[PDB]
Parts: structure tokens; C-alpha cells; sequence
């Protein structure tokens, strides 16, 4: 069964700039049938370049294709913001048909810090016997950032829980929830809760008292 | 010969004589498996069997019940299975 | 106007059966191979499998083994997946796909690719009974003073299965709001939250409220967070 | 059907008509490889393409050049290739 | 393909004792479809066992097969002197046909140290311009033991090739040849040339001045 | 008396050709499936190709694609191995061998295993002319007092290709008496070591002589070691 692994992970490029995404086969990919697909997060993929090279019906000329064998690339020349997406490349060479595990294109700009909120659990909440405490991180660049929760100083692990936008349309940024869960009994014994997010050098740190 | 169960996609002879229908020896090829059984000895789904049929000729009386010189009918026949994938090699 | 339609998803139990319906408009079907492709939510894309163009030839993925059947019916231009002793695994989004066919001369060349997709449906195998949001207030400790940018939002917590539609004062509330991807608890339910972030000087005017639209249980929690 | 093509045991058609033989249309079926392509689409020589032969009836005129009533002669054709392997699974 | 793992790769026992001689597969062999052959050194293999357990014409009771699938195993329950010889696994289960890369059975007795002997070249080889020094470990028991030049004191290496002589018949031990190979204008500058061999704690050094 | 008999070996040139031939004496060849199996000096057992009863089939090695052909004639109760465009990997003795066969009902049932082999022949694929040895006497540094058993022996230097045979004193001692496989040396040439240990007191009285004979090049040297 050929294994098809792509590389890089993810790339973070500016548009204008040119992309090159590559394909490496297990196996040498019989009559260079290599396909890439393009996806937008929610959307159904797309089909971009078939037979290594040739480009499917209707995709611009910004698209290219180049490999044989076991190496094979795809190139975007020219990056505009509509290319942003997923991508995948699949062989029709061999039975069966295997996909690439995927290389996302993210729109690469200037760094931005977060909004850092810290929201505490609701009265409704607590009569149902737990505690649920969420920091978001609004608006923010690149998508890397380490929150840790603190409850009365001490750092908490194993209890936290988090998840990140996709990349926002206009201004290119992340948002982060993240959120603590404990017993109304534990909340109940502590009066101080802070999420602490860190970028870089910086290290913010939004908090309240139980009591206020 | 013996290819029947030493093919990949192996296959099942069944003998056959309707009331009216000459000549009375043919075995139909019938596939034993949907996959192909690779060289591991085990089914793999990612290829099929398929039986090869043959358009050939079969004695037929017409009016029936008749020891002479009449028209003879057809006949679609499966003679034995192969294994075939999606893929145009 | 060419067009591929799946239908059947939803939550089933460890051991259970489906069938996906997929509806191929505007397109002469009989022409065309298919395929089932799926993908778990987040991972990548995963051939499950083929059918001819008359259902000759029926070709499956090692994990489907004698579970999965594909078939078709060219006369209401149709193809299904019959989903039978479905394994947690097997929660994915399937896609319904189109192969594409070229002519030479008067042989028909199959290859492999799918020139033309569906919407895919959400399969889900899970034991968890199907549970409605329970929809809590994201609020500052105290609204005084705090800042001048005010954070508001929803805790949509311990719901099953996926989805939920966020939406901010029925939808008229659309500029700078963030509804997070759902995570799934250790309880095996998932939890989500929508934010807004509104100028602080708007609180004690305008009322902000979240539409919290769970369908799987035809639940809708309509909540007004306050300051 | 393209079975001859996608087969892993991919054969070629031969057509002929003998100056007496009857019918004219028989395509006599003829292996590509020695060895079998694999799902990989290379060929591996651990595997066999072999042709599937059927013993069927053909017409034949005796005394030769007659176009009415006769005794018809054996036939000896390979239609299709198969996949065969040393082993008895 | 399938391949065959087998263990030991050299089991050392002493005849009446019961040998447990393992074939690993890294896939399950079709229908238990493995064979085993016994090598006695310059001699062809000869079949044993044949279905995993099945006994082949001739072979005596002495001799077992077990297994199936992946892992399969040969047992000679009380051993004789003529058992001691190299064991193949070979499949039939799978195209193409494997064999295990052997386990010989050696006859384990009571350790013996070598009578070490120095030969120095002969003054016939000298004329051609090669010096080579040639030390014999005359029958000894283990297999393992450690020869080590020494010219002029200093430890030679890099220079030196050895064989081992097949196990003796009668005696049970091996005998050893070392050749250390050097130029004849090496050899004229040097007056002490040094056999050394290791076997356990004892280090036995046979010698001679170039002048002698 | 059901025998194997194989012929055909001996030093090649990289990119050379050999036909090894196989005569199958006491049995009904047509009636089995016929196997070239090589094993490379101290390395393993390795299947190079297998034959049909009639030839209507021929299965291969991947590393002998389109350089090997085996072939037989049932007439001639012989198998035949065409080597062709020899590399130096290719250096092993080969075996021909004959595959088990059942027979339940009527129907022939072939198992590729071997309950018959052969002698097998030795190929040799290198560069090297053949070398004729270079025999030279191994003697103690000096007679005089040294022990009661000295040692004797013959260094067989420089030959190529195998096989020497060493003899002491025209076969008649035998006894303790140590050959040592060869090695080959850094020059792509082999040298070996025939080794006799005889009581001291026999030396001054019988003389000591090794029979050296290297049939690939027609030598044989005859040395009388003296101490």
C-alpha cells in the first residue's frame, strides 16, 4: 500500500509569495498518477492537479505540478488569500488509493498579542455540583501560546481543556478558549483563579478573587 | 488443468444438460471470492474476480425434439475467473 | 449545477447499522465509478469504497471488511453504503465521489480520482445517549470599572452529539464573535463556547442573548448573559 | 469488457480465418507477461500469467470448398489470462 | 514476502538433552505450510519436518514439530551425536518461498584451553617482500576466544584475518588458525612477535626474537 | 539410488554467462516440479527459480529478473540454469531441487518444498584470474628444546579460485591433523592452513610432507616441512 507523507506539517507564507508543497511516496507511484486536493475548513475537498502535472478544469495558471515517482510537488507561484486552505495529494497508481495526511497553508503576518479574559463560572453552574472557568484569548498572532491555569498560585495540570478558531477572514488573527474544570466543593475552597497566557518574551495574566 | 485452484482469483466448475440443450458436457465457471487472494494466501478487497465469458456456438432443434439438421441457438458462457483492480496499469 | 447529496448520518450505538444515501444530480450516473471516502473529524482522508459503473465489481478498504457493502441504482441515479456492526472508529464524515472516466477512442480509461465530491454526512458511534446543551453565561466577576471592552459569552456545556449552531441576538449580533470548535469532555460529551466582545459603555442599553441551536435533540437554548 | 486491460494478468487479442475455416470472427487470446502485475503495477516473476483455454466446435467443410451440410472439426482457443501462483491455497 | 526469524542463532548442548529450536514469521504462514531441514557442513540439507508437525519418510520419533501461524518450533527431545548440525525453517504458505537464516547445534562439553603454537614465516616468502605470521590454538572448548598480535610489544590490529575449523568429531573442540600479515621491511625492524589468546581469565602468549 | 546431480559451476567475469545442468538419475522427471536454490559461502538458503512439470511455467527471484532462465528436458531427464550477465552477489553453490507432490483424488497437488537435493555446484563471480597456491613450510622457530609435541604445517598463500586439498604425506596421516576453511584475503585471493602436531621425538626421523592440490588450475604442490 503506497504511504504518501507531506511536508511540511503546515506552512505559514504572506500572499504574494510563492508556495512549494511536497509528496513523498513509499513507492514508486506508477505512470505518475498523482492527484492534490484543496480544502477549506468546513468545505468538501476540491480537485487542483491530476496526473502530476496537468491542472483540472478551471483551476488558474498560478497552480503548478511537478514530480515523478516518488517525489512529487505542487507549487502556488503568486499566493492570493483564496488559497489558503488544506492539502492533500492522493495516488491512482497503485491499489489502493492512499491520500497524504495533509499540509495546511496559513496566512503568515504580523504578531499580535491577545485580549486576555478570564470569565468565572455561573451560580447556575454551581448548584449542579461543578466549576467551569474560561479564558479567552481574542484576536492574536501566530497561533502558538502557552496557557496555564493558577488556583491559589499553584499551577494547574490535567484539568484544562482548550480550542482555537480557524484563521480569521479580515484580520488574520487566532482566539483561544481555554477552560479549567473542578468541583464546586474544590472552587468553593480557593479564592484565586488566573489564566496565564504567554507569548514570547510577555506573560499576561487576567484573574479574580472567588469573592467579588 | 489445475488453474482453477491455483489462480489468484480462483473459480467453480458447474456441469450443465437443460431438456432440449446438446451438447450435454459444459461446466460453468462460477468465482469463489469478490476479492483476490494475494500472495500471503489471504482475500484482498482492493482487487476483484472476474469471470472471462465466451460468445460461442451450442446445438438447438427447432421444432424441439428432432435427431437432425436444424439452426443452432446461442450461448454466453463464463470459462473461467481473473483478477482485476480500478486501476488502467 | 452538477451535484452529489448524502443523507444518513447520525448517532449509532458500538454494533449498529446505516445505510448512507447518496442523490448524484445533473449528471448522466451510469457513466461514472464511485466511491465512499471518509474522514474523522479533524484527521485526514481515508478511501473506504468502490463500485463499477453497473455494480460488477464492489471494492472495500481492509477495516470494512464483510461490514460495509456499497451499491447503486442507476434508474434513480443513487448510491448507498450499507454500514453494518459499526465500530467507534468508524465516526467519521463520509463523502460520496465521482471517478473520473476519459475516452481514447472507443475504450473507456477508469482512473482512480475524483473529479467531482459531496457535502459528506457525520457518521457517529458512540454509546452516550443524545444530550441537550446545558447553556451557562460567560460574565465578568463584576461588570464596574473592569475595562472598556467587555467580553460576553456562552458556556454550551455537556451536549451529544455534534452539532450546535451559536448565534448572537438571532443573529443580528454577527461583528467580532468567536464560536470555538467543540471539545469532547472526558464524560464523552462535548463542551463549546461563543464569544463576543461588545464596548463595555454598550451594558446596561442593549441585552445580549445567545441562540444555542442543538437539532440532534431538537433543543434550542436561547440565554441572555447580563453583567 | 476491458477485463483484458485491467486484469493482473493482462492479455493481447489475436484475430484469424484460415482460407476453410469458419467462423472468421476469433480473436485467440495471448498472455503480455510472464510474470503478474502486482497492485503496485510492477511485474513480479514469483506469479504466472497463464491462458484459459476452451475445447469448443468450429465449422469445417470435408470435402473442402461446399457451402451446404458437413461434419464440423475440433477447436483448441485461449480466450483469457489468469493468475496463477505455485501454491495450492 | 514472508521472513523467518530464528532463534538461537547458535544453541550449545550436550547429547541426551532436549532441543527447542524456534521459527519466527513475519506474517501467519498460510495453512501451517512449513518445513524443517538439518546441514551438516559440506553435505546438502535434507527435509525433517514438513506441515508445521509432520514427520518426514525415515526420520526418526526423537524428532517434533510444533506451530502455527507466526510462530513455529522443532523440538529433538533426547539429542545424539548425529543431530548436531545447522536447522532451516522454510515456507510454502506464501509466493515467494523463505527460509529461516539458520541456528546450528553445537555439542556443549567441558572447557579445554588451547596448545598455542607460533610459526614464524619461512625465509622462502621473505624473498617475495610479505612476512607472515601464522599462530595455531590447537583444540579447545568454547568457540569463543581472543587472539591478539603483539609486535615489538605494541598491539597490533588491522592486520590480522582468522578461521575456526569445523567441531571435532571425536574430542568435542576447535582448533584455530591466525594469520598476522605483514611487509618484509616491517618484519626486519622488529624482533618480538607475540601470539596472545583470552579465554576467560588465562592469557597464554607463545612468541619468538626474529633472530632465532 | 534417487538422485541429483549438478555440474556447470566455476569462475565467472562480472557480466559473464554459465548454463549449470542438473541430472535427475532414479526417477520420473516429468513427473515433479523442479527448484535452483543457492547459498552463498557461510551465508543461508535463498530460492532462485522453480519450473513447472512441463515448463508451461517459470517463477523467478526479483534479483535474477531477465538474467536467469531455468529450463528442462523431460526427454534428457535433465534442468538447466542459464546465468546470464553474472554479478559478483551471484557467487554460491547452487542446488537443483524436487518439489513434493501429493495426489488426493485424481487431482495433482505440488507443495513447494524439497525432499530431494543435490551435491550443488559452486559459481564464483569475481575479477581475479585463477592463481595457482603459494605453499610455504610453518616450523618453529628453531627444533631444539622448544616442547614434546611440536606442531607442523603448511601455509597455502595466494590462490584463487576454491577449493585446495590439503593431505599430509600422501593421505597416510591423518591423524591430528587440522585444515582451516580459507579466508580471503584484502587482495581478493584466498589463503589457507593445514596444521599436523606430531610427538618431537618423530621429527629427525619421519619427514613431513603436505599435498597441496588445486584442480581449478591443474597445481599441486608438494611440501616437506623440516624443522
Amino acid at each position: 500500500e503506497i504511504v504518501l507523507t507531506q511536508s511540511p506539517g503546515t506552512l505559514s507564507l504572506s500572499p504574494g509569495e510563492r508556495a512549494t508543497l511536497s509528496c513523498r511516496a513509499s513507492q514508486s507511484v506508477s505512470s505518475s498518477y498523482l492527484a492534490w486536493y484543496q480544502q477549506k475548513p468546513g468545505q468538501a475537498p476540491r480537485l487542483l492537479i491530476y496526473g502530476a502535472s496537468s491542472r483540472a478544469t478551471g483551476i488558474p495558471d498560478r497552480f503548478s505540478g511537478s514530480g515523478s515517482g516518488t517525489d512529487f510537488t505542487l507549487t502556488i507561484s503568486r499566493l492570493e488569500p483564496e488559497d489558503f486552505a488544506v492539502y492533500y495529494c492522493q495516488q491512482y497508481g497503485s491499489s489502493p488509493c492512499t491520500f497524504g495526511q495533509g499540509t495546511r497553508l496559513e496566512i503568515k503576518r504580523t504578531v499580535a498579542a491577545p485580549s486576555v479574559f478570564i470569565f468565572p463560572p455561573s451560580d447556575e453552574q454551581l448548584k449542579s455540583g461543578t466549576a467551569s472557568v474560561v479564558c479567552l484569548l481574542n484576536n492574536f498572532y501566530p497561533r502558538e501560546a502557552k496557557v496555564q491555569w493558577k488556583v491559589d498560585n499553584a499551577l494547574q495540570s490535567g484539568n484544562s481543556q482548550e480550542s482555537v478558531t480557524e484563521q480569521d477572514s479580515k484580520d488574520s488573527t487566532y482566539s483561544l478558549s481555554s477552560t479549567l474544570t473542578l468541583s464546586k466543593a474544590d472552587y468553593e475552597k480557593h479564592k484565586v483563579y488566573a489564566c496565564e497566557v504567554t507569548q514570547g518574551t510577555t506573560s499576561v495574566t487576567k484573574s479574580f478573587n472567588r469573592g467579588e | 488443468s489445475d488453474y482453477y485452484n491455483r489462480s489468484t482469483s480462483p473459480w467453480n466448475l458447474h456441469r450443465n444438460e437443460d431438456p432440449e440443450r446438446y451438447p450435454s458436457v459444459i461446466w460453468e465457471a462460477k468465482c469463489r471470492h469478490l476479492g483476490c487472494i494475494n500472495a500471503d494466501g489471504n482475500v484482498d478487497y482492493h482487487m476483484n474476480s472476474v469471470p472471462i465469458q465466451q460468445e460461442i456456438l451450442v446445438l438447438r432443434r427447432e421444432p424441439p425434439h428432432c435427431p437432425n439438421s436444424f439452426r443452432l441457438e446461442k450461448i454466453l458462457v463464463s470459462v473461467g475467473c481473473t483478477c482485476v483492480t480500478p486501476i488502467v496499469h | 449545477e452538477v451535484q452529489l447529496v448524502e443523507s444518513g448520518g447520525g448517532l449509532v450505538q458500538p454494533g449498529g447499522s446505516l445505510r448512507l444515501s447518496c442523490a448524484a444530480s445533473g449528471f448522466t450516473f451510469s457513466n461514472y465509478w464511485m466511491n465512499w471516502v471518509r474522514q474523522a473529524p479533524g484527521k485526514g482522508l481515508e478511501w473506504v469504497a468502490a463500485i463499477n459503473q453497473d455494480g460488477s465489481e464492489k471494492y472495500y478498504v481492509g477495516s470494512v471488511k464483510g461490514r460495509f457493502t456499497i451499491s447503486r441504482d442507476n434508474a434513480k441515479n443513487s448510491l448507498y453504503l450499507q454500514m453494518n456492526s459499526l465500530r467507534v472508529e468508524d465516526t467519521a464524515v463520509y463523502y460520496c465521489v465521482r471517478d473520473y472516466y476519459d475516452i481514447l477512442t472507443d475504450y473507456y480509461i477508469h482512473y482512480w480520482y475524483f473529479d467531482l465530491w459531496g457535502r459528506g454526512t457525520l457518521v457517529t458511534v458512540s454509546s452516550a445517549s443524545t444530550k441537550g446543551p446545558s447553556v451557562f453565561p460567560l460574565a465578568p466577576c463584576s461588570r464596574s470599572t473592569s475595562e472598556s471592552t467587555a467580553a460576553l459569552g456562552c458556556l454550551v456545556k455537556d451536549y451529544f452529539p455534534e452539532p450546535v449552531t451559536v448565534s448572537w441576538n438571532s443573529g443580528a449580533l454577527t461583528s467580532g464573535v468567536h464560536t470555538f470548535p467543540a471539545v469532547l469532555q472526558s464524560s464523552g460529551l462535548y463542551s463549546l463556547s461563543s464569544v463576543v466582545t461588545v464596548p463595555s459603555s454598550s451594558l446596561g442599553t442593549k441585552t445580549y442573548t445567545c441562540n444555542v441551536d442543538h437539532k440532534p435533540s431538537n433543543t434550542k437554548v436561547d440565554k441572555r448573559v447580563e453583567s
